[PDB]
DNA sequence: CTCCTCTCCATC
RNA sequence: AUCGAGAGGAG
């Protein structure tokens, strides 16, 4: 009766873009992103794949209240990188990593029987 | 009756219960677009406000202070001093 | 049902205690809590 | 109320599995246990599906109109 | 199922709840307080059945 | 700016009490023998044990964000195999013409007592642990 | 009983004290017999000690009570308050209940005191007597919904 | 041949047991996640009951319909039906599905999902069949009838996700062991006396080598390899299932990827 | 409710993805957090949980008569030769990591009741609406879209506060409040109301 | 009493309360519905017409709108109906009832309202789904469990009202409270066996634990603090970042019974500047302690940062225990073999102990201790020795119980549990008692007619000597049966009167208040005390603290 | 053929009752650590034995697993909380027209049933499922 | 003013056993200013620490007892809930009287 | 002679 | 309007 439609949790709303962008006021070259619409399923992901990245000093996210689908990508890194690009960067290795993974895993699913 | 402005014990500090029906007498003038006796440094809440109003002590109002005995005391909101 | 069919009350010592008498009479666990606690019982 | 499709916990289609529970339960003499294992059912929650299920539909058939 | 120890009145079930009441035709000794100058009492409920 | 303290100490008893990762070590001064030393060492990443000789440093240099390592192309004072980072809380007359600190290596905690240790062993929040062979 | 005591050197240190614990209270005459002292003999009854002591060591024996109740529970209350109920009780000359017959006929408004237990017979007497009800306290307040003297109502507003 | 590797060790119609070698935990789960409840399937989203004497009332029957595994094969080209432009259903969305039961028989006749009718445009795309897993080949029972009952419906069924409701879900029992022997000491074993002998080897115990005593912790060590298993309810055929994992994952990856490009 | 006084209420519903799971793959139907458990004894909820493991597993009559030869000691030994832990516990991991739980779980077929008082038909708002006709004050019930009784003894706690202006506006702007007419002499409302 | 003194009223709701581990203490989780249906009347004023002239558009029925329109002539425009509600333009003073909105003042309590703290001040937070949801750190004062106690919400209607809430009632003001001049509030369950775990020294998290930590405090300065382990991996301690939350300047010295600035126990605890040295935090620290970090952060900083601190506690301790995690089996209430053993020949001297005073009373010897009965002495003795039975039975279970044993772990946290509730549970119940007494004679000089008469041993009159994962046997389960209910029939009494008390106490002094003399009078003018309390200090600001002119040698005092 | 007579209260005054009446009353002749300490066969007389103790339970607390390792107010509490957990409540719920009638839509037999829980009807007309439970700390939920 | 020497007393005889020379010279080591601050707000905290008038404290003695009250259920001598009720009515009847005699 | 609440039943 | 049961939370 009070509940929540099951369709906002992947669904953006109005006038709500599936990213907001804001330097963070604490530090330096500084960013906390905030991602509509999406969770754990790659929040974790990036965070982790934004860490093997040298450049990089902090990365962390956090959902606010598992009521909403919302979680923030904070980024602070290097001297002159923008961290833009950082996610960018990152969000591109993953890709190309799961890319293989697809292929990889092709090829093996067509070596077995039964 | 009368009390003078001399011989005054009556805390000159500001009781937690006095203060907080200045904010709302305020509050309740500043809610029905009265003026506002200071710069509003882009704060748009009466009560918050009168928060500001007494921070900077612009607000034209006394306490009067009953004494048990029917005797009673005049305060101005800018001569007792708001601390906690 | 079950229960509401073999429900014992009593009307007005210390007459909500379960009484060593009850053994196998009245059962030591059911009984409402507060109100009527105890004063009425099941067999 | 009949045997659920899929099972709660975990995901498992169970509706189809039920009219065979009972034949590997009776007609070939076998141990609500192993009749679990025959049926693929191998995840206790995707066991408990079906071992705890009473089918009161059939009763519920037993009235007339 | 339905075992049944109900009437029907008025459609809605109704069920008689078994009454609890001390017994008669006993008979009994009650140790009565200080403040009473009546100290021991035999009491004895007595009704026909 | 530079090196607080050094030597090379006797390690007389390990302490696995109720914990698997941290340790509390005892151990002695070889050199002066006035002196001791009570510290905690993560056993788990750093093993340390029976009848043992291990080097001690203190330094406080080599703070607004911790960056990571890229060290791999730095200078470190790594020259150690055991490191931690502390804060010194109070400095103890144990009496004497002898004197005792102590240390918060994030709860990791050390006592050390001496006498040389004081101009040397100063006050504030930098100090760190450097252990080695 | 244990007694945590003064040595002459200065510290407090323990020394043991056999203390008599009884089973029936007269104080008019245990403590006018010798080998005991006279005074420190305590009762659990604070309306005897009343009767003896005077009205002053009550309001202490009722303290040491009501404490006692509380703090064998393991809760502590801060002295101001059980001080202000056990002084309630003390002020008005002996020990007046917290009860009917105590507070809830003491001369108060009759409005107020309407509004506790005795609700009509108070009106009543209220009206064969002409008491003319103050409007002071709470209640009397709360009856003719009316910000009344309390917190924010205490004092008064003015330009 | 570049990144993350991967073994099979057994697979079959309803299971892809593997392992994962060369990968970050971080994703290895994520895949999980997407798998378990982001990639797309079809059931039944809206039924339309015209005559139901039965004893199940009409909820609880438009309730297991949903349920029901429908063939979600081709499923990638039909349209959300949300996105198109028709209002309510089109075949471009939405494939319909009739049920017609009457107690014909003294002896209780059944409803399986099989005598679900496909009614619409199937465009040739591979859709929205009840999937038999059955072996008298007739999956699900839905209701059983009396002699003189009936049950009349049109169902509805539309593209869907398990984050939108589980009905969605093509995916049942992923399973995920990494690091049998607790080398990388994640856990701390709760035991009595052993631990060892209280707790019991992972089947995944044989492929990963043993500690030996003498050796210390290695704290240096990071979380690869992982032994999962992916079951499938059977909408979408097993290796799919990982695989429109991978690419959804993918997916939404680089529309947050597009997305940086469009501000 | 569980059978053995764990009344509980849902706080927070999580899908599949974000709960905690063990190796087999198995999400829980239920988290219950085990700070209920060790301050009111119910060691039985616990058993139960162990006997049902082994039931739903060896297919069978889990045996929970009062009094028998039924041991945690012969229940345990039983789901050993089956391939758990003798008590229960399950190594889970985490939702959204993935990364393994630093500690073990119980886990368990465990017989939960749903009972009655369901948030639904208790949620009850009014902001003003029917009185009643003897005093106009609103009117009992969330049957009627009544209000809700500011009793004496909230009343209590609003006098501690020394909230003065508030409690005066429970006790005449909503709920009552009344415009009678009262005499400059006599002093009761014998006054006549020709306004106009 | 009924209508006048407690009134129904209007502007109200009511609802089932759950738990919300990411809400601020002051916050009040608010389902959307009951913040669709209560309103306050706002005025027309410039400071609002744009957001106002919104609401008036957006309808009685999406979240942030509203019903009603009053004008100048005073009338109610019906914006549910009305030929005019998506058009009226508003002009200068005119009040428009508007939906309850995210940050605002509510009353909120919970029943029996005992305190001023079971009623308070809060701050509103719309949400989805239809519980009133609050913070488990709130969960002292009104008494609450989520097992669905329900609760009480007001909305205010006067700005100056609204204002009485905002100043007087918040409830971070009442987090340091009068009663007890200590604090209410404080870390519970879930946070608290957290805050116990996280910093034991042990306890190890790092980077890419330790930068959402980071990040999962609000109030974080963006400073990775500089790891207490750099060496062959950097690590951070447990303890390390939980300091992060505590604020600066704050300070804490405890010491327990085996702490020496080393601890080597980690007893105590030692706090400098917003950073922690030492010591295991937990219910002594972390609690509703008087010398507790809650108590001194109120004082020190104010109530608006130790409300803020709450949270992050919370949202930090929370974080690290959603991804540790622990839970509690049956297997943390066995006991060992040899323990077992041990418990049961612990019993079985002491059945030989009463056995043996029941032989001596037998055998008129037992000597009559003063001014009570032989059959009284005897009725001592066995119940002496059979506490001792079960308490020294109880150390034994304890003494057992590893420190991986969750249930000691909540125990020595201070989460839940005790002493007793191992001892139970593990080894073995205890006598039963009804009114004072062992298990008494219903039946004619027997217990239950399965026992002879005249038995007067432990087995006969409710002595339950297994413990409770053992099982109690039929006797046993009867007089355990008896005792439990003893309980429950003064949970449903030892209450009707402890209500009338109540009742009385507060209607006796109820209108005594300090004046502006510092005197404290009542409604007569009669003094009851010249100054409150005795000094004219209220009890919030007053802290325990030591008077070291007194105790300590006559020779320490002059040196 | 009198081998169960039925013995009021009154008359239960002048009995000698057994619990078991096996290990009660044979002849006395290892002790399995796990099990419970009942005392002993102690008394000599036994004028007639008890059938099964359980039988001592009400309706609603014999659908109780292991109510003998249980807190007694507890039992006590599930006793007042089991005529209050919904189910199939008559199998003619269809037909019957009630002011209120809940069911379960696929209400499961307890996995862990009591020798009680029979005659009950319990198992047949059940009232819960048989959720898998963790207990454990989660996110403090 | 003789009741404000008296109603300070106490708090004094603290503030000297603290602030004495010998203790602010040895055992902590302040200076002028940081004396003279310590002395500046222990006043202006003490301050804020007065009652203000206002307080509502016959409730809120009241209820400060009738709460723990409420905690209260369960060495021979009448306690806990039973106790307060002959306490609060002037018991007259009391269940145990006893001296204890020193 | 405990607050507060929910729901169902029968009536001059 | 009036009566009366049965529940909810403090156990
Ligand atoms: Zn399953
Ligand atoms: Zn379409
Ligand atoms: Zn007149």
């Amino acid at each position: 009766m009070n509940a929540p439609d099951r369709f906002e949790l992947f669904l953006l709303g109005e006038g709500e873009s599936k990213l907001k962008i804001d330097p963070d006021t604490k530090a330096p070259n500084a960013v906390v992103i905030t991602f509509e619409k999406e969770d754990h399923t790659l929040g974790n992901l990036i965070r982790a794949e934004l860490l093997n990245d040298r450049k990089v000093l902090f990365a962390a996210y956090k959902v606010e209240h598992p009521f909403f689908a919302r979680f923030k990508l904070r980024i602070q890194t290097t001297e002159g990188y923008d961290p833009k690009d950082a996610l960018k960067n990152a969000c591109n290795s993953i890709i190309n990593k799961l890319g293989a993974l697809k292929t990889n895993f092709e090829t093996e699913w067509n070596l077995q029987t039964l | 009756k009368a009390i003078p402005k001399d011989q005054r014990a009556t805390t000159p500090y500001m009781t937690k219960y006095e203060r907080a029906r200045i904010l709302g007498t305020r509050a309740l003038q500043i809610s029905m677009n009265a003026p506002v006796f200071v710069d509003l440094e882009g704060e748009t809440d009466p009560l918050r406000i009168a928060m500001k109003e007494l921070a900077e002590k612009k607000i034209p109002l006394v306490i009067r202070r009953y004494l048990p005995d029917g005797s009673f005391e005049d305060w101005s909101v800018e001569e007792l001093i708001v601390d906690l | 049902t079950l229960s509401h069919l073999r429900r014992t009350n009593t009307p007005i010592a210390k007459p909500r205690q379960l009484h060593n008498t009850h053994w196998g009479l009245v059962c030591p666990a059911e009984t409402p809590e507060g109100q009527a606690c105890g004063l009425v019982k099941n067999l | 109320m009949i045997v659920p499709v899929r099972c709660f916990s975990c995901g498992k289609v169970v509706g189809d599995k039920w009219e065979s529970y009972l034949n590997l339960l009776q007609e070939d003499e076998l141990d609500e246990g192993t009749a679990l294992s025959r049926l693929g059912l191998k995840r206790y929650c995707c066991r408990r599906m079906i071992l705890t299920h009473v089918d009161l539909i059939e009763k519920f058939l037993r009235y007339n109109p | 199922f339905d075992m049944g120890g109900y009437f029907i009145i008025n459609g809605s079930e109704k069920v008689l709840i078994a009454q609890e009441r001390s017994a008669g035709n006993i008979v009994q000794v009650f140790k009565k307080a200080a403040p009473s100058p009546i100290s021991h009492v035999a009491e004895i409920r007595s009704a026909l059945e | 700016s530079n090196t607080l303290f050094d030597d090379i100490f006797q390690v007389s008893e390990v302490d696995p009490g109720r914990y698997n990762k941290v340790c509390r070590i005892e151990a002695a001064s070889t050199t002066q023998d006035q002196c001791k030393l009570t510290l905690d060492i993560n056993v788990e990443l750093f093993p340390v044990a029976a009848q043992d000789s291990l080097t001690v440093t203190i330094a406080s240099s080599l703070t607004r964000s911790w960056r990571p390592p890229q060290a791999g192309d730095r200078s470190l004072a790594d020259d150690y195999d055991y490191v931690m980072y502390g804060t010194a809380y109070k400095f103890e007359e144990v009496s004497k013409d002898l004197i005792a600190v102590y240390y918060s290596f994030g709860g990791l905690l050390m006592r050390l007592e001496g006498n040389y240790r004081n101009l040397n062993n100063l006050k504030q929040e930098n100090a760190y642990l450097l252990i080695r062979r | 009983y244990d007694r945590k005591v003064p040595s002459p050197t200065g510290e407090y240190v323990k020394e043991p004290e056999w203390v008599l614990e009884t089973d029936g209270v007269n104080l008019s005459e245990v403590m006018t017999v010798p080998g005991i002292d006279p005074t420190r003999i305590y009762t659990n009854s604070f309306i005897d000690i009343m009767e003896v002591l005077g009205i002053e060591a009550g309001r202490a024996a009722l303290y040491k009570e009501v404490y006692n109740v509380i703090a064998s529970d393991g809760s502590y209350v801060n002295y101001r308050h059980m001080a202000l109920l056990v002084d309630v009780m003390t002020t008005q000359g002996g020990l007046t209940s917290v009860t009917r017959h105590g507070f809830n006929r003491s001369n108060t408004g009759a409005l107020m005191r309407c509004s506790f237990e005795e609700t009509v017979e108070i009106l009543f007497e209220a009206g064969a007597s002409a008491e003319l009800d103050d409007c002071r306290g709470v209640s009397e307040n709360v009856i003719l919904g009316q910000m009344a003297p309390i917190g924010t109502g205490a004092f008064d507003v003015m330009i | 041949e570049e990144g993350p590797q991967v073994k099979i060790r057994e697979a079959s119609k309803d299971n892809v047991d593997f392992i994962l070698s060369n990968v970050d935990l971080a994703m290895a789960n994520s895949l999980r996640r997407v798998m378990i409840a982001e990639i797309p399937t079809l059931a039944i989203d809206s039924v339309e009951v015209e005559t139901n004497t039965t004893v199940l009332a009409d909820e609880f029957i438009a309730h297991r319909l949903g349920l029901i595994p429908l063939q979600s094969m081709d499923i990638e080209q039909l349209e959300y039906s949300r996105d198109c432009f028709c209002e309510d259903h089109c075949d471009k969305c939405s494939v319909v599905l009739t049920l017609q039961a009457f107690g014909e028989s003294e002896s209780t006749t059944n409803v399986y999902s099989k005598d679900l009718v496909i009614v619409s445009n199937l465009m040739g795309r591979n859709i929205g069949h009840p999937i038999i897993q059955d072996k008298e080949g007739n999956g699900v029972l839905i209701c059983k009838l009396r002699k003189g009952q009936e049950l009349k419906l049109t169902c509805v069924a539309k593209k869907g996700i398990a984050k939108e409701h589980a009905k969605w879900g093509p995916a049942a029992a992923i399973e995920f062991e990494y690091d049998p022997w607790n080398k990388l000491k994640h856990t701390d074993y709760w035991y009595e006396q052993d631990s060892a002998k209280e707790w019991p080897q992972s089947k995944n115990c044989e492929y990963e080598d043993p500690p030996n005593e003498g050796d210390p912790f290695d704290y240096k060590a990071q979380a690869d390899t992982f032994y999962m298993n992916v079951e499938s309810v059977g909408s979408i055929p097993v290796d799919q299932v990982v695989v429109r994992g991978i690419d959804t994952l993918q997916k939404k990856v680089a529309s947050i990827l597009l997305a940086l490009t469009q501000m | 409710a569980s059978r053995h006084g764990q009344k509980g209420t849902i706080g927070i519903t999580y899908r599949r993805e974000d709960m905690p799971f063990t190796a087999e793959g198995i999400v829980p139907d239920l988290i219950i957090n085990p700070h209920a458990i060790p301050s009111r004894m119910t060691v039985a909820h616990l058993i139960e949980c162990l006997l049902s493991k082994v039931a739903a597993l060896s297919g069978n009559e889990g045996d929970a008569s009062p009094f028998t030869d039924i041991t945690v000691e012969g229940i345990s030994k039983l789901l050993r030769e089956h391939g758990y832990q003798s008590r229960g516990f399950e190594v889970m991991y985490n939702g959204h990591t993935g990364k393994k739980l630093m500690a073990q779980i119980f886990f368990g077929p465990t017989y939960y009741q749903r009972l009655r008082h369901m948030v639904d038909d208790k949620i009850h708002a009014r902001a003003r609406g029917p009185m009643q006709v003897l005093t106009r004050q609103p009117v009992e019930g969330r049957s009627r879209d009544g209000g809700l009784r500011f009793g004496e003894m909230e009343r209590d706690c609003m006098i501690a506060h020394g909230a003065a202006s508030f409690l005066k506006e429970r006790l005449m702007e909503a709920s009552d409040a009344f415009r009678v007419h009262i005499c400059g002499i006599c002093g009761l409302m014998t006054v006549i109301a020709k306004l106009n | 009493r009924g209508n006048l003194m407690g009134k129904r009223v209007d502007f109200s709701a009511r609802t089932v309360i759950s738990g919300d581990p990411n809400l601020e203490l002051d916050q009040v989780g608010v389902p959307k519905s009951i913040a669709k249906t209560l309103t306050y009347p706002e005025v027309v004023t410039p400071y609002n017409i744009d957001r106002l002239t919104q609401l008036v558009r957006n309808g009685p029925n999406e979240h942030p709108g509203a019903k009603y329109v009053i004008r100048d002539s005073g009338d109610r425009i019906d914006l549910r109906y009305s030929k005019r509600a998506g058009d009226i333009q508003l002009q200068y003073g005119w009040k428009v009832e508007r939906h309850i909105m995210d940050n605002d003042p509510v009353l909120f309590n919970r029943q029996p309202s005992l305190h001023k703290m079971s009623m308070m001040a809060h701050r509103v937070k719309v949400i989805p789904y239809s519980t009133f949801r609050l913070n488990l750190s709130v969960t002292s004062p009104y008494n609450a469990d989520f097992d669905g106690d329900e609760m009480n919400l007001h909305v205010p209607q006067s700005e100056e009202t609204r204002a009485e809430l905002s100043q007087l009632c918040a409830v971070p003001l009442q987090i340091v409270s009068p009663q007890s001049n200590k604090p209410c509030m404080g870390i519970v369950q879930d946070t608290l066996c957290g805050i116990r775990k996280l910093t034991l020294r042990d306890t190890f998290i790092e980077l890419d634990q330790v930068l959402n930590m980071l990040y999962w405090v609000p109030d974080w300065d963006g400073v990775i603090p500089t790891p207490a382990i750099i060496k062959p991996k950097p690590l951070w301690s447990g303890k390390q970042i939980l300091s992060v939350a505590i604020p600066n300047g704050i300070h804490l010295q405890r010491f327990d019974e085996g702490t020496t600035l080393l601890s080597p126990k980690d007893n105590g605890m030692l706090i400098i500047d917003g950073q922690i040295i030492f010591g295991v935090v937990e219910k002594k620290t972390v609690g509703s302690s008087n010398g507790g970090l809650i108590h001194v952060v109120t004082r020190e900083k104010g109530p608006q940062v130790c409300a803020k601190l709450f949270g992050n506690i919370q949202k930090v301790v929370n974080f690290w225990l959603l991804h540790n995690g622990f839970s509690t089996g049956i297997g943390d209430t066995i006991a060992d073999g040899p323990t077992m053993r041990e418990i049961t020949e612990t019993i079985a001297e002491a059945k030989k102990k009463v056995l043996d005073v029941t032989k001596e009373a037998q055998a008129n010897l037992l000597t009559a201790k003063h001014g009570m009965t032989l059959r009284e002495s005897f009725e001592d003795n066995v119940v002496r020795f059979l506490n001792e039975a079960r308490d020294k039975a109880g150390r034994l279970a304890e003494v057992n119980l590893k420190d991986l044993n969750n249930v000691k772990q909540m125990v020595m946290a201070g989460s839940k549990g005790s002493f007793i509730n191992i001892a139970q549970m593990s080894a073995c119940v205890g006598q039963q008692s009804v009114e004072g007494k062992r298990i008494a004679f219903g039946f004619v000089d027997r217990t239950l007619p399965h026992f002879s008469k005249d038995d007067y041993s432990p087995e006969s009159k409710g002595f339950v000597e297994n413990s409770y994962l053992r099982g109690l046997t039929p006797q046993e389960f009867f007089f355990h049966a008896m005792g439990g209910r003893e309980g429950l029939i003064d949970t449903a009494v030892k209450t009707a009167e402890t209500g009338y008390i109540q009742r009385r106490l507060v209607k006796a002094l109820e209108d005594i208040m300090v004046h502006y003399d510092n005197t404290t009078r009542n409604s007569l003018g009669n003094v009851i005390q010249f100054i409150y309390g005795e000094d004219g200090m209220d009890a919030a600001h007053i802290e325990k603290q030591s008077l070291d002119t007194i105790g300590g040698s006559d020779a320490a005092f002059e040196k | 053929e009198g081998l169960v007579e039925y013995i009021d209260a009154e008359e239960e005054e002048s009995i000698l009752i057994a619990m078991q009446p096996e290990d009660l009353e044979p002849a006395e002749a290892d002790v399995d650590p796990a099990k419970r300490i009942r005392v002993s066969h102690h008394a000599t007389t036994f004028t007639h034995c008890e059938i099964h103790p359980s039988m001592i339970l009400g309706v609603a607390a014999s659908i109780i697993p292991f109510p003998d390792h249980n807190q007694s107010p507890r039992n006590t509490y599930q006793s007042a909380m089991g005529k209050q957990a919904m189910g199939v409540f008559l199998t003619n719920y269809n037909v019957r027209m009630d002011t209120m009638a809940n069911i379960l839509y696929y209400p499961q037999k307890p996995l862990g049933t009591t020798r009680a829980m029979e005659y009950l009807k319990f198992r047949e007309l059940p009232a819960g499922q048989n959720a898998i439970v963790a207990i454990a700390c989660y996110s403090g939920y | 003013q003789n009741a404000q020497r008296d109603a300070v007393t106490l708090f004094c005889c603290l503030l000297r056993s603290r602030l004495a020379t010998r203790r602010v010279l040895q055992e902590y080591r302040l200076t002028k200013q940081a004396f003279d601050w310590v002395l500046s707000n222990i006043e202006a905290q003490f301050l804020r620490s007065v009652v203000h008038p206002g307080e509502m404290v016959g409730v809120l003695a009241a209820q400060s007892i009738g709460e723990p009250a409420t905690q209260m259920t369960l060495k021979k001598v009448t306690s806990g809930v039973p106790r307060l009720k002959e306490i609060l009515n002037v018991a007259k009847n009391m269940k145990t009287p006893s001296l204890t005699v020193y």
